């Protein structure tokens, strides 16, 4: 648990740094991205594990594949945005694992 | 020049003096060394109160935050710009109206899709970026009708003329919001260039090159960016502004471009911005390509400041003040984050 | 494939995660998140957490550590595995290790 927590910490720190840099680049894309929420591209699959006679809940990181909301209008920050799409995506995967 | 001086000074002496003095009103570099040397938000308040800025954190939250720093920088900017735009005259007033119409279209695209979706309009009011004004009616309380906003924004709002291209109420849903914003940005930009060229004085002389640079740079960055999206090259050439040296040549190679190296070659056709390319270190604790673009903007802003019988001085002050706010709020951000190894993403202006 | 990740956080976290696609509006046009700031209240946080509990399509919760501090009693009282609540700390502030709902369960540990 603790090793996952520390890897968690450093990954989230790096990713929210890339968020700060994107905020420097595009300025206020936070407002438009919160404005644009219709469908997600990632869900969670509840499956089971019988490590013993007990039944164990366990989760998997499923990727639906819905189109992400590309943002380019604000000074063309997509170079920072894709970097974020990776930094936060790795974090999300590790979350699902930790959960 | 030939017409001004005898006629410039008569109705531009105040504003020329004002832009000079407000260039002098930016935080001195000694103030910046005070900024970096405290590494604390309470002391940040303490010594920003002691400079031109500050003394504005009254009636604010005791836990000083970075967002408050951004808000105060932006409030200083919008206050200074309301000061300049309040006193103006049909040519220069119109110029400053153009200076504002970019943020107008930005905020207007913020307003749209707040009503195609079932959201309140009072909800939208506090979230508008400053300068937005929007004291004009027929766009508020629209009963969630796309046609009502369509007519409201063709009729009442001042920038209706550019929406003659954005028509039919079909693009609201079938087409992206961002692409619509891009078409409007292009059409507005070329209209602004034509207005500048109509006023064929040193205004045209100082504003032509920077508009060509802006067109060239935006085509440059967008061409870099869209290698990871779904867009064809002819619809691509559709939305590049005509007002640029690229339209003679360089835009064709950007259309042919598919990766980093073709756009590198495009930069290499013109030595002026090749130099801006090789400054793209992107190192953790230094500046990036966008910062070098802002630096060249700063240099052209100084060049505009050198001349004194035109109107690009105010646009120069725009870009410099935006850079300055980006610097101060970024310093506040790294002070709150406590990470001094990464304060270096800001460009001092003066 | 079954359920929907949900997140409550300051502007930074919610922005960064909606970039990652974590976010959904149900058929009633209701989000699976809550942006919380100085203007948001503790009781609203607790009520919206219970609203999440009411939904049958959540699974996971993503609470910023400030929010966890604000409604500690609600989190601790909810000793349920169905929401796999995960604590996560904020940007500008130290990592939250103490007061973890699971580290208290362990005794032979740090």
């Amino acid at each position: 648990i603790i090793e996952t927590k520390m890897l968690m910490g450093e990954v989230m720190r790096e990713a929210a740094f890339s968020l700060a840099e994107a905020k420097f680049t595009a300025g206020d894309f936070s407002t438009t991205v919160i404005q644009n929420v219709n469908k997600a591209q990632v869900k969670i699959r509840a499956k089971k594990d019988n490590v013993a006679g007990v039944t164990l809940p366990v989760f998997e990181h499923y990727h639906e594949g819905t189109d992400s909301y590309e943002l380019t209008g604000l000074a063309r920050g997509g170079e920072q945005l894709a970097k974020l799409k990776r930094n936060y995506a790795k974090a999300v995967e590790l979350l699902v694992e930790l959960a | 020049s030939f017409f001004p001086e005898l006629y410039f000074n008569v109705d531009n002496g105040y504003l020329e003096g004002l832009v000079r003095g407000l260039k002098a009103g930016v935080l001195s570099q000694a103030d910046y060394l005070n900024l970096v040397q405290c590494e604390t938000l309470e002391d940040l308040k303490l010594h920003l109160q002691s400079t031109d800025y500050g003394n504005f954190l009254a009636n604010e939250a005791s836990p000083l935050t970075v967002s408050v720093i951004d808000d105060k920088l932006k409030e200083k900017m919008v206050v200074e710009f309301r000061h300049m735009r309040n006193h103006a005259y049909e040519p220069l007033a119109s110029f400053l109206d153009f200076i504002t119409y970019s943020y107008m279209i930005d905020n207007v695209i913020l307003l749209i899709t707040g009503t195609l979706h079932q959201r309140s309009i009072a909800e939208l009011v506090p979230k508008c970026h400053p300068l937005g004004s929007f004291e004009q009616m027929e766009a508020v309380n629209i009963a969630q009708t796309p046609a009502e906003l369509y007519n409201a924004i063709l009729v009442d709002t001042p920038l209706a003329a550019f929406f003659q291209d954005c028509i039919s109420e079909q693009d609201l849903d079938e087409m992206n919001i961002e692409i619509i914003r891009n078409t409007l940005y292009k059409a507005y930009l070329e209209s602004f260039y034509k207005f500048c060229t109509l006023l064929g004085g040193t205004t045209a002389d100082a504003m032509c090159p920077i508009l060509e640079f802006e067109a060239d740079r935006r085509a440059f960055i967008i061409t870099i960016n869209s290698f990871g999206t779904e867009l064809s090259k002819e619809d691509r050439a559709k939305l590049f502004p005509h007002c640029g040296r690229l339209y003679p040549e360089g835009l064709a190679q950007l259309a042919r471009a598919d990766d980093y190296e073709q756009v590198k070659n495009v930069a290499d056709y013109y030595p002026e911005y090749k130099l801006l390319f090789e400054g793209a270190g992107s190192n953790p604790g230094d500046k990036t390509l966008e910062d070098r673009f802002f630096e060249h903007e700063v240099k052209l802003n100084k060049l505009a400041f050198l001349n004194q019988f035109h109107f690009g001085v105010f646009y120069a002050f725009v870009k410099l003040k935006e850079q300055e706010c980006r610097n101060i709020v970024w310093i506040a951000e790294c002070i709150a984050q406590r990470h001094r190894a990464k304060i270096d993403n800001y460009i001092p202006i003066f | 494939r079954g359920k929907l990740i949900a997140v409550i956080g300051d502007e930074d976290t919610v922005t960064g995660f909606l970039l990652g696609g974590i976010g959904e509006l149900n058929k009633n046009r209701h989000p699976n998140f809550l942006v919380v700031e100085k203007d948001t209240t503790i009781n609203e946080i607790e009520d919206t957490f219970r609203q999440f509990l009411n939904r049958d399509d959540i699974g996971i919760i993503l609470i910023n550590q400030y929010i966890a501090e604000m409604v500690r009693h609600a989190l601790d009282a909810h000793q349920r595995s169905i929401p796999a609540v995960l604590e996560i700390p904020s940007k500008e502030h130290p990592y939250d290790a103490a007061k973890d709902s699971i580290l208290r369960r362990a005794k032979g540990m740090f």
